[PDB]
């Protein structure tokens, strides 16, 4: 009936609601996660720190590099994982 | 090389880049192994072979139906693990393909649970495996490996008539035993191999055994141990001296076939696929050294195949398995040794002309007889098309080389050592290891055993849980040193001092730390995927109905 | 890095 | 040799069903190139001929029938 | 001297990220390549979506239980070996230098 | 009747092989026959792996009673000493409490040693009536004459490097779904009562009907693999890889049939090789001889080259071929190609049908190496066994079709044989990536800058595409829009 599809509005509005929360959720938490290296490497000095998808131990406690601190949008994989991701990245540039 | 493997440049250009165009308006063997000349080998192109057969009794046809006993006390922990033998819960053909390939049945993955949740376990069950799991750490995630043997069906009989009275059973027999072994295996796998003083006591074993009795796998001749097969003692970034670690025998990657060096700890063949018992090489009576197996599983020395001429390697990159022993010469086998006397094996022979004393390759290196490679390599040496080219040479007693020393102490040292061999034929201290290595299990293995009788509730004598220890460290000797049960894990901790495990710790720590983070955006993707999937879902419905009110 | 197939080659 | 066949052959006849196939058990188990027995398990007939059993194996059948028949 | 102690962990810093972007890739192919009009098209897609988020769960969540046995391990090694050191240091005095 | 006396001392003896062959009776009636046989019946024939453990057990025990004729040279310890450190660390330290570590009471003595061997020696005939009679010097060698893997018994063709005392035993029973070896009915059953799940390791990245492929990896399953060796060497000749089994990767073949388990029965498998510079594409290929020509065999290979092609090259089987190889791998070539052949007539007839003949498109071996999966120099002998290339007497060689009806006739007789075939839109897969280590757990001789944060944006160069039957269609329509060459040059 009518109001059976009109029902359905506010619920299509929640669910793509919710689908960008959690796309600005896993957004952020990549964001700062890609980046807990570089928060545990600076703050017995730790120098010691990086990721498991690039880190490593081979630097010596002399040298405090900065290509970890300072990461491009094309290494957040949990979200390339997507297609609205790819799609919007493509027609904005 | 045949006509269907070889190229296509064999041809006229052809570059088959070249443009064609198209239009319209029964065994062919070609060549030979190698290099050759065409030839057709119709003949031997053949296949066929006799046939095969359908048994038509099946195992479980065959099993005296009779059951004398029951249990008492967690009868479901042993119908969890076992083959509950009733008409279990079952489902229909009508349903069953459609349920696990229906639309929306996925495909399998090596981290799906290896039991069935379709099905439920009671609560009974679940604090039984915890009551069972309970009883020592290392019963962690436990289940019954051991099989069992037409012996352990006699044990058995006996056991119940003397201590048991009719109440133990297959199962909980199969259950002491994988107890006994998983809790051995855990023993086992923290024993420090040595430090330096260790090292010392052997390597002055080693000296003074050599400085009385001579050696041949390279041990004794100097502070650094040479090699086994062809007694090298250089090194380098391509082949390493890669060492044993159940014996201590020392290889070139080349001359043994290390392809590739493992991580944790090396083993050789003879410490790899049976354990380091004085097993029985073919062509010679000694035993210690680099062995390699045969085309059947039989041992036989490397330095005994190359010599041999009879005898070669079918691959010359892994040196797998030696062949070509089927057609060793008569003469040869009847031949007989002239420094140990011993009636076995296959021995070469001296080189010069008019000489006729034999001996065996390994007897040989212990007295020191003049042996030399020449020119050739270890791997044409091994391929065996030797035969055609050139030849090895050696010498007997008599007929050393100018310059080449006395050998009488010699094969005096070899008669000695294996005589002394033939007569050993025939701080409270504890012995906890038979001679041939083998182990024997402590007291706390029978608390264990005794606490699992109890948790299964039969009557429980001292006497009745020490019997099965005692028999287990000689059904684990009947074998030869390999363990009853098929598992095995590949951990190897060992060697490793004391600030080494600390840094390992500390290092365990961080990915520790990171996999947890890790785990979050994992969960967090998957909580996406459902979103998208609804919406998708419910979009399509409402588009429908948006699209055909009817 | 050396590739070797798991096979061998042909004898003669 | 020194065991009468004759007399084996008629005792061997006077076993039961389960002791007649303990013989054929024991005569499958040691079995020697020159002997000639014929064992069928694709329908169960077993078939052996006497005078060419060695001495040991017809001693051992001696003292099978003799502890089991009596 | 020592060995590079990275070389150790080759389960967890080498193989898994391998398995991992192995499972977003096809994850990626499966969700761009999904058609539109084809409402089974999209059911297998989001089936075999689903597949894959529940493997690299249970991917990694495996990895985190084997380093948590690996550290205990490591912890009674230690102790074993502390021990068989001063227990051979108590009958040196038995050997042959 | 049950049993019968001749007048030539021939007697007959009828019997039931069910309870002949059962698992109780066996050692029940072994028990009172062993001591039956005299124990200085000397056994002077030939050597059983039964006597050969037996005999080596007593001379390490040093008991006096001997029966074999071969005298071991060096079967003990070398130099039996009694005041080494090893008996006092007792465990090497990892025991601490005394009353622990005592082993006062666990020593087995004479009388317990003697009765173990009773024990054993009291087993022989059910032993052996268990390990080598079948349901219907000589060491060199091997006496295993039948493997029986389901409830066929499978001759063999070659000898495996199986332990010695399997090779001295006549019959190895080998279990499908763990695929491990025993030498024994009665250890068979047990545990096949023991083993639950009835699936190889690995994924499932296929699926149709009762068809699956299981991707089992090679350094996580150790085992699994290391006995699929030795029960491939059995049959595949030239084959030398039983152990260093951590560069390779297994695709195993399962037919289900259906507790209510779900039951995988091993078909066939084909291995493969992580990082290969030959341009390989396989290593060995199997399929068990309970076949009777189903297509299994051109399954398997046909699945290879839609591996290789998702995965964008060009391959060919390891080349030490077989003759039994080789006589059913051209034959696919021959039907691949005539099978392209097809497809071009019937693409370009679409569009050809208001024109002539009088232009002829031109075809060429890389464009149909790039729609195959295989490369030229194996188009070449696709074409050669279709007899359609002519090198007549610019135009050094062209492909010459007397009549399509001959080559249609080929392609559905073939297809007459009903033979399972691959449907590419079932395959949940994606070719693996390989980082420091090359997928194994071993040697260090790239360096650790990998890092594999690319193959996301792979997606942004639309001209690799990801489908097949993209790249399939712009090979058949692209470069296939050339001016074609006038029919003008000869008859
Ligand atoms: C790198 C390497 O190749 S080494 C390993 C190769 N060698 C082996 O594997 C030995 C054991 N396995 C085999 O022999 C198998 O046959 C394989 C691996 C070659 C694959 O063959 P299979 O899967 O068993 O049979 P498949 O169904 O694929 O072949 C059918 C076609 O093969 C051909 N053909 C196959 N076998 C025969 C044969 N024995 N005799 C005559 N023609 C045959 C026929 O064209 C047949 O078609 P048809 O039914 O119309 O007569
Ligand atoms: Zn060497
Ligand atoms: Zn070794
Ligand atoms: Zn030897
Ligand atoms: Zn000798
Ligand atoms: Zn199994």
């Amino acid at each position: 009936l009518k109001a059976e599809l009109k029902k359905s509005l506010q619920d299509r509005r929640e669910q793509e609601d919710t689908f960008d929360n959690l796309q600005q959720e896993i957004y952020d938490k990549e964001t700062e996660y890609f980046s807990h290296n570089s928060n545990n490497n600076h703050s017995s000095k730790s120098h010691y720190s990086g990721n498991i998808i690039k880190g490593f131990d081979t630097f010596s406690k002399s040298h405090h590099s900065h290509a970890d601190s300072a990461f491009n949008n094309n290494d957040r994989i949990f979200s390339l994982s997507s297609a609205t991701y790819v799609k919007q990245q493509h027609g904005q540039s | 090389k045949l006509r269907e493997e070889k190229h296509f440049q064999d041809f006229y250009p052809d570059l088959n880049a070249d443009t064609l165009l198209p239009f319209i308006v029964s065994v062919q063997t070609k060549e030979l192994i190698f290099k050759g000349r065409v030839t057709t080998e119709p003949l031997v192109l053949k296949k066929n072979e006799v046939e095969f057969q359908k048994c038509k009794i099946t195992t479980n046809e065959l099993k005296g139906k009779k059951n004398p006993y029951c249990v008492r006390f967690n009868e479901s922990f042993i119908s969890r693990y076992y083959h509950i033998n009733k008409v279990r819960n079952r489902k229909s053909y009508k349903q069953q393909q459609k349920e696990f390939d229906g639309v929306e049945a996925p495909y399998f993955t090596k981290f799906s649970s290896k039991e069935a949740p379709n099905i439920t376990i009671s609560t009974s069950t679940k604090s039984a495996i915890q009551k069972f799991a309970s009883i020592s750490p290392n019963l962690v995630n436990f289940k019954p490996q051991y099989d069992m043997d037409e012996q352990d069906e006699l044990y058995l009989h006996y056991l119940n008539k003397r201590y048991f009275k009719d109440q133990m059973s297959h199962e909980i027999f199969e259950i002491l035993m994988t107890t006994l072994e998983t809790e051995w295996f855990h023993i086992e796998k923290h024993i420090p191999s040595t430090n330096s003083l260790i090292a010392r006591h052997n390597i002055l074993r080693d000296c003074k055994n050599y400085e009385l009795y001579g050696s041949d796998d390279g041990t004794g001749l100097s502070m650094d141990q040479a090699c086994a097969v062809c007694l090298g003692t250089d090194s380098d970034n391509l082949n390493t001296i890669v060492f044993c670690d159940g014996c201590d025998i020392a290889v070139h990657q080349e001359c043994y076939g290390i392809i590739f060096i493992p991580e944790g700890k090396w083993l050789c063949r003879r410490c790899m696929i049976s354990k380091n018992n004085f097993a029985t090489c073919l062509m010679c009576p000694s035993h210690t050294g680099a062995f390699k197996q045969t085309d059947t599983g039989s041992w036989v020395h490397n330095i005994c195949a190359l010599w041999l001429p009879e005898l070669y390697f079918s691959n010359l990159h892994y040196m797998e398995p030696i062949e070509g022993v089927q057609n060793v010469s008569v003469s040869r086998w009847k031949l007989n040794c002239y420094i140990c006397k011993k009636k076995m094996g296959a021995c070469i022979q001296c080189f010069q002309r008019n000489c006729f004393t034999a001996y065996h390759v390994t007897c040989a290196r212990r007295a020191g007889l003049y042996m030399s490679k020449g020119k050739c390599t270890i791997q044409e040496l091994a391929s065996n098309q030797f035969s055609q080219k050139y030849s090895v040479e050696s010498f007997c007693h008599k007929h050393a080389p100018r310059g080449w020393q006395t050998s009488i102490e010699g094969i005096n040292k070899a008669r000695k050592y294996f005589s002394l061999l033939s007569t050993l034929q025939t701080f409270n201290k504890t012995i906890w290891k038979t001679p041939n290595q083998t182990p024997v299990a402590p007291h706390v293995f029978a608390e264990i055993l005794q606490k699992v009788v109890d948790f299964f509730g039969l009557a429980n004598p001292p006497a009745g849980a020490f019997d099965i220890c005692k028999y287990w460290s000689m059904k684990r000797e009947l074998t030869g040193g390999t363990p009853l049960t098929a598992c095995f894990e590949n951990n190897s901790l060992g060697s490793l001092t004391e600030e080494q495990v600390q840094t390992r710790i500390d290092f365990a720590n961080d990915q520790l730390e990171d996999l947890y983070r890790l785990k979050e955006l994992t969960t967090l993707v998957k909580k996406r995927t459902q979103a998208s999937n609804s919406l998708s879902r419910s979009r399509k419905k409402v588009f429908d109905i948006v699209k055909s009110p009817q | 890095r050396k590739s070797t197939g798991g096979m061998a080659p042909r004898k003669q | 040799g020194s065991v009468d066949l004759e007399k084996l052959a008629f005792g061997l006849t006077k076993l039961n069903e389960d002791d007649l196939v303990g013989v054929v058990q024991m005569v499958t188990d040691n079995k020697t190139p020159e002997m000639n027995v014929t064992n069928n398990v694709e329908e169960g007939e077993f078939i052996i001929d006497l005078y060419s059993l060695p001495e040991g194996l017809l001693k051992s059948l001696w003292d099978y029938v003799k502890k089991n028949t009596e | 001297s020592d060995s590079d102690i990275r070389y150790s962990f080759l389960s967890t810093l080498d193989h898994l990220p391998c398995e991992l972007i192995r499972s977003l890739r096809l994850m990626q192919t499966i969700d761009l390549f999904k058609n539109e009009e084809d409402e089974p098209g999209m059911e297998r897609a989001c089936r075999d979506l689903l597949l894959v988020a529940t493997y690299i769960n249970d991917l990694v969540d495996d990895q985190i239980h084997f380093l948590k046995q690996h550290k205990k391990e490591l912890e009674i090694q230690k102790s074993v070996t502390k021990n068989f050191n001063s227990s051979l240091e108590n009958i040196k005095s038995k050997l042959t230098l | 009747p049950n049993i019968e006396v001749s007048e030539e001392l021939k007697v007959r003896i009828k019997y039931d092989s069910i309870k002949f062959f059962n698992f109780e009776r066996l050692i029940s009636k072994s028990s009172v026959i062993a001591p039956l046989v005299n124990k200085n019946i000397t056994s002077s024939g030939p050597l059983i792996g039964f006597q050969r453990r037996v005999n080596r057990l007593k001379q390490t025990w040093d008991l006096a009673t001997e029966n074999m004729e071969y005298p071991y040279s060096s079967d003990n310890t070398p130099f039996r000493d009694n005041d080494s450190w090893q008996w006092y660390v007792p465990y090497g330290g990892t025991i601490k409490k005394m009353k622990d570590f005592s082993t006062k009471r666990t020593l087995p003595t004479w009388e317990d040693k003697i009765k173990f061997l009773t024990f054993l020696e009291n087993s022989k005939s059910a032993t052996y009536i268990n390990g080598n009679v079948s349901l219907c010097n000589k060491v060199w060698f091997s006496q295993i004459e039948y493997i029986v893997l389901r409830n066929y018994e499978i001759k063999p063709w070659y000898t495996s490097p199986f332990p010695e005392h399997i090779n001295q035993n006549k019959m190895v029973f080998i279990c499908e779904f763990c695929l491990k070896y025993m030498t024994s009915r009665y250890t068979f059953y047990r545990h096949q009562l023991k083993c639950l799940t009835f699936k190889p390791p690995g994924n499932e990245i296929y699926r149709d009907g009762k068809l699956s492929v299981w991707e089992i990896d090679g350094r996580e399953n150790v085992l699994y693999c290391q006995n699929l060796c030795l029960l491939a060497k059995c049959f595949i000749n030239s084959k030398t890889l039983y152990y260093d089994v951590e560069p390779f990767i297994f695709y195993i073949l399962t037919e289900r049939e259906d507790q209510n388990a779900a039951k995988f029965h091993f078909v066939g498998y084909f291995s493969k090789e992580k990082f290969n510079s030959n341009d390989y594409n396989l290593s060995c290929i199997l399929t068990l001889p309970i076949y009777q020509r189903k297509g299994y065999g051109q399954f398997l290979m046909e699945f290879s080259y839609l591996l290789s092609r998702k995965e964008s090259k060009f391959g060919t089987p390891e080349k030490p071929l077989s003759d039994l190889g080789l006589l059913t791998y051209r034959t696919f070539w021959k039907i691949k190609c005539a099978e392209v052949l097809l497809k071009l007539r019937d693409s370009a007839r679409r569009r050809s049908n208001n024109k002539n003949e009088d232009t002829f498109q031109q075809v060429s071996l890389n464009d149909i190496a790039k729609l195959t999966g295989m490369i030229p120099t194996d188009v070449v002998f696709g074409l050669e066994q279709l007899q359609v290339l002519y090198r007549h007497k610019d135009f050094n060689y062209i492909i010459k079709i007397d009549s399509w009806n001959r080559i249609e006739n080929i392609y559905k007789t073939w297809s007459s044989k009903n033979y399972p075939r691959v449907k590419y839109d079932k395959l949940l897969w994606e070719p693996i990536i390989l980082g420091p280590s090359f997928g194994i757990n071993g040697m260090m001789n790239e360096d650790t800058v990998s890092s594999l944060t690319e193959y996301m944006c792979d997606y942004k160069n639309t001209n690799n595409d990801r489908l097949i039957y993209q790249a399939e269609k712009r090979v058949l329509e692209s470069i296939h829009d050339r001016k074609g060459i006038p029919r003008s040059k000869f008859s």
